[PDB]
């Protein structure tokens, strides 16, 4: 599942490239960028294989400047994109709006999935879903962002999302995350909404972790963080680069009772998680 | 008083607000008009308690199938961050039958940056009939317009969250409006006033940058 | 090829579902430890008494003195003397 | 026990930023919206539970540096324990820095000859990396040289910046120069380190996350203190949106951090991984009392 | 406060089996031996006689005993029983209490006057008495965390 990122000149594919992925299919491979400026393409010219071996194609525009003919130039990517393979997802990241506001924000994702949809209309395409979101480097967006595309390209997640559920609901969990280990894209949850500050905690608590571990080296990584209030931050690295991040309250019991049946229901979770082949 | 567990949901399941188990407590019917009180006698300000109406409904047969406690779920959002509390929680249920009796009285709203007629305003009124908003709640008409339920009244309060039922004076207010400014150049606006002011000095030193400022904040 | 494709996605399915079963199936709650019920209170009578329970009168009849009296004495201390452990040090140290 | 610093600089040095990062809970983002200080700023901070620091955040501007070596001067300079001069490297007026530098140092031999002096040359971020040390060498040979002339022969210099954790490390030894009973923390943390048999134990401050001592005083990094608080500092800020407060945090039950008491943070390293964690916890609970 | 290295190496010398010689006798070692808190049962040390997996088992295994444990020390009625072996050392009285656990023979004595636990597990073929005589004459010597309580 190798995505392929693709845009114009000075739209942030780079930054966005190291912000995310210097700080296969479900590992953060080395993704391929694509400088597309405004030009005629040439018919089949042996790219064939490349649109074929891409899982997901993402596109970025940048909000800042004009961006119909950025929207023309989409248009005719998907033109071939979609002939030569019907089976891959399109997105498109609406980059750098970090200083618009919400009504501006909406207004302007609405024009860009109205001119997409009539250029779509116009080149006959039909059955294509194109998915849009408003990216920011400067805060979560991006990582949400990558988070849907990866979660489009794993064929097991109702299966991952069934055995979080049961995860959380026989260890008294609030929310737990399958990280991994770079560049903090979860790949899975459960059913419980996505909350923006607790997924900020719990990527905070993946970099001191990584951070505190390789601050004391060369002599499996878990992590325990209780609060205040009893509530626990809880780490555990799973099959390859995945680790898994979780949320628990006490609901007032026992700290040390919560810790053994939340230890041995995690393993008990990474057994079952060994038989699956979902790592890398 | 009831007893429930409270929950949080998204949009994909299920698009209503809040939802609760019909199956538990069955003494409330599909229809009706629920308190959501989050305290037990002795209200508690600095802690933070909230009493926030809403209209029965069900729940969706996938959260119903796949169930996990959670007698009571709140769509994430807006609704959730005015509760503002966490995803497993003790609230209490209440039974308020009269319909007629709870009915807010003036209902604001916002219009800004587009136009409604006075029949899309009625219209999108009818369309507000037995429905229990709260405040800074972004209802939605056609998928495009957008508003704001920026105040809701009932007997001289301004509750958080109110029923709207069909004798509730809702008002239609508009943030982005034409205006007509009508100045009255006179004798006496070169008049001074006790202080030692001129009256145009204080129109073009006062009102006007301070509704300036005033409309841009 | 695809309908062997087909067949294959929905052995997937069901060895998928049986995965989540089986990891399904280990789930220990808090209530589960606490009314356990697994930790009960046994003897070494009562045990030999269900061994024959799940195996399946007045038996004994009322009719050396130095051997057994020697033998029971020497069983003793050694039981006793095998028991006694010597810590490699003190315990609990001061500041 | 009061102690009285002294935060001096040019206009725009960053003395203010390095106070509302370190004590005043703010990110470096935050220090581009603070003002200009006029006069001096007072701020009494309570360091542990004991100590009161009265750091002066001074002016830094023309007309207040003028005022405080020809007015003030009898009120500035008095009764001081340790200055901080914040020197710029982004400034085009160097040779009037270390005029200013002398004449602070002059002023404070004049008055209270027994302080302490610390430069840091802060904004050391602009500059490229391969020149940063060279520039500091550079600077600070001029700055011991100008030191050494006004009395003070020891001066002791830190390349700081806000982007990094260098901060830390310079306002962790600024801050214990004038912390009291140095030697029985010293000597309790070697103590525990003996009783745990750990590899190396770091006592903190609770609330701005300096270090106070280590056990020591496998090749490791030189800067994990002020990294190590740098994290602190990150995490805490994370946990305070979880509306709680950061109490303890265990790694590969390998790393324990916890709360030693109401004013301090423990940093212990073990050596066997094997050590139960109720253990561990027990053992840092009975010397909760001890160092107080 | 407390030391690991030598509360290890008396689990680790507690863990030594039994070999009889006037009559020939042999016993296997202790499954496991530990020392859990008298409050929430979490283990303080422990040591096996012959890796994650096995020391989230023994935890389980020290709740559960603890929670059984608690009930148990709170009762008052039925006191006659079988199974309680309340011995007396040096002027402190304590009560021990022997359980059966599948197949797993696991006897727990609490430390007198004290909030700690002393845990001696066996396999299903280890005599109940020589269990506590063991866990008696254990207890026999650690007189110097008599008195002992969590801070
Ligand atoms: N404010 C803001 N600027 C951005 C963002 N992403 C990229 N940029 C700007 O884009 C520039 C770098 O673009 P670059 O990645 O080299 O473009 P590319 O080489 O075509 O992919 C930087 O100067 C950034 O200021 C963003 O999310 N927010
Ligand atoms: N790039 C950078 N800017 C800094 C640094 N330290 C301070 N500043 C700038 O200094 C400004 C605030 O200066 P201030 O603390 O008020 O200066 P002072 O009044 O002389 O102490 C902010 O806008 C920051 O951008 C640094 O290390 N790097
Ligand atoms: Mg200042």
């Amino acid at each position: 599942a190798m995505v392929l990122l693709m845009g114009v000149r000075r739209c942030g594919k780079s930054s966005i490239c190291k912000v995310v992925f210097h700080n296969s299919t479900l590992i953060d491979l080395a993704v391929m960028e694509l400088p597309g400026q405004l030009n005629y393409f040439e018919p089949s010219y042996d790219s064939e294989r490349l649109f074929k071996s891409v899982g997901a194609l993402v596109y970025v525009i940048d909000s800042q400047d004009e961006y119909i003919n950025a929207i023309t130039n989409l248009a005719m990517i998907i033109e071939y994109a979609y002939k030569v393979n019907p089976s891959i997802n399109i997105e498109v990241l609406i980059h750098k709006v970090d200083g618009l506001s919400e009504d501006f924000k909406v207004d302007a994702q609405r024009d860009i999935m109205q001119r997409t949809g009539e250029e779509l209309l116009e080149l006959g395409l039909d059955g294509v879903q194109v998915s849009f979101y408003l990216t920011s480097i400067f805060d979560h967006s991006i990582y949400e962002a990558f988070s849907r595309i990866v979660q489009k390209l794993i064929p097991e997640l109702s299966f991952l999302e069934n055995m979080l559920d049961n995860l959380i609901q026989h260890s008294k969990i609030e929310k737990a995350f399958l990280f991994d280990v770079n560049s903090k894209i979860y790949v899975s949850t459960d059913s419980n909404p996505v909350d923006i500050q607790m997924y900020e905690v719990c990527s905070e608590f993946i970099d001191v972790t990584i951070d505190l571990f390789d601050l004391y080296k060369a002599p499996e990584l878990q992590n325990v963080s209780q609060l205040a209030n009893g509530v626990i931050i809880y780490l555990r690295q799973m099959i390859r680069g995945l680790a898994l991040v979780a949320i628990i309250r006490p609901n007032g019991t026992d700290m040390e009772s919560c810790l053994t049946v939340a230890d041995y229901n995690i393993d008990i979770f990474k057994k079952g998680l060994e038989d699956i082949w979902a790592n890398a | 008083a009831y007893q429930a567990e409270l929950g949080y949901h998204e949009s994909r399941f299920s698009e209503n607000l809040v939802m609760l188990n019909l199956v538990e407590f069955p003494d409330i019917k599909p229809g009706d008009l629920v308190e959501l009180k989050t305290y037990h006698k002795n209200p508690s300000a600095s802690n933070g308690d909230k009493k926030i109406y809403f209209i029965a409904k069900d729940f969706d047969g996938e959260t119903k199938r796949r169930a996990k406690t959670s007698n009571v779920s709140i769509l994430s959002g807006q609704l959730q961050t005015l509760l503002d509390l966490p995803s497993r929680s003790r609230i209490w249920i209440k039974l308020k039958p009269n319909k007629f009796d709870l009915q807010a009285d003036v209902v604001e709203f916002n219009i800004k940056d587009c136009l409604l007629n006075r029949g899309d305003m009625w219209v999108l009124s009818s369309k507000l009939v037995d429905t229990c908003v709260f405040m800074d709640q972004r209802l939605a008409f056609l998928d495009s317009i957008r508003g704001t339920i920026k105040g809701i009244y009932r007997n001289g309060k301004k509750i958080v969250s109110g029923y709207i039922g069909e004798q509730t004076r809702i008002i239609f207010r508009s943030e982005s409006a034409r205006l007509i400014f009508l100045i009255q150049i006179t004798d006496e606006m070169w008049n001074f006033e006790e202080t030692g002011e001129q009256l145009f000095q204080k129109m073009v030193n006062s009102f006007f940058p301070k509704i300036f400022k005033k409309w841009k904040d | 090829k695809e309908h062997e494709h087909e067949q294959k996605l929905l052995a997937r399915e069901q060895e998928l579902r049986d995965i989540v079963a089986n990891t399904n199936d280990k789930l220990i709650d808090i209530s589960m430890i606490n009314n356990s019920g697994i930790v009960i209170q046994g003897t070494d009578l009562q045990e030999a008494l269900d061994k024959r329970q799940q195996e399946e009168t007045n038996t004994f009849t009322l009719l050396s003195k130095e051997q057994l009296k020697k033998l029971h004495s020497n069983i003793l201390n050694e039981i006793f003397s095998q028991s006694q452990v010597n810590k490699p040090g003190p315990l609990t140290v001061p500041f | 026990n009061r102690k009285k610093l002294l935060l001096m600089g040019r206009s725009g040095s960053g003395k203010s930023s390095m106070r509302s990062i370190i004590f005043s809970n703010y990110s470096a983002f935050d220090t581009r919206r603070l003002g200009a200080t006029i006069d001096v700023e007072h701020s009494h901070l309570r360091f542990l539970g004991n100590m009161t620091l009265n750091l002066w955040d001074c002016g830094g501007q023309d007309v207040f540096m003028e005022n405080y070596f020809t007015k003030q001067k009898d009120h500035i300079f008095q009764m001081v324990q340790v200055l901080i001069h914040v020197f710029d490297v982004e400034s085009t007026e160097v040779l009037k820095d270390i005029e200013i530098f002398a004449k602070a140092l002059k002023q404070l031999r004049k008055y209270s000859p027994d302080a302490k002096i610390f430069v840091l040359l802060h904004k050391m971020d602009l500059v490229q990396l391969d020149k940063r040390e060279e520039l500091f060498q550079i600077m600070m040979k001029n700055l011991s040289e100008t030191s050494s002339e006004f009395g003070f022969p020891n001066l002791i210099g830190f390349p700081t910046s806000i982007w990094d954790e260098s901060l830390y490390k310079a306002w962790s030894q600024i801050v214990c120069s004038l912390i009291p009973n140095m030697s029985n923390h010293q000597s309790n943390l070697k103590k525990f380190k003996e009783i745990m048999n750990a590899l190396e134990i770091i006592l903190f401050e609770r609330t701005t996350f300096l270090v106070i001592c280590s056990s020591n005083g496998v090749l490791l990094d030189p800067k994990r203190f002020e990294k190590i608080s740098n994290i602190m500092k990150n995490f805490k800020q994370s946990c305070t949106k979880l509306k709680s407060g950061f109490k303890t945090l265990i790694l590969n039950n390998n790393i324990y951090v916890s709360e030693l008491s109401s004013n301090m943070v423990c940093f212990i390293v073990l050596k066997d991984m094997n050590i139960p964690q109720e253990l561990v916890l027990e053992n840092i609970k009975k010397a909760k009392e001890f160092f107080q | 406060m407390l030391h690991s290295k030598n509360v290890k190496g008396f689990l680790e010398n507690t863990l030594k089996p039994y070999d009889l010689h006037s009559v020939d006798f042999k016993t296997s070692s202790l499954q496991s031996s530990m020392i859990i808190t008298a409050t929430n049962g979490g283990i303080l040390s422990y040591a096996t006689s012959n890796e994650i997996n096995s020391v989230n088992n023994l935890k389980m295994m020290s709740l559960l005993i603890k929670d059984k444990w608690s009930e148990d020390e709170n009762d008052t009625e039925e006191q006659h029983s079988n199974s309680c072996y309340p011995v007396e050392i040096d002027s402190f009285k304590t009560k021990i209490y022997t359980y059966e656990m599948e197949d797993l023979h696991t006897c727990v004595a609490q430390i007198p006057n004290s909030d700690l636990l002393l845990l001696f597990i066996a396999e299903g073929s280890f005599p109940y008495g020589l269990l506590v005589i063991k866990i008696e004459r254990a207890m026999r010597e650690l007189t110097d965390l008599f008195g002992y309580k969590l801070g």
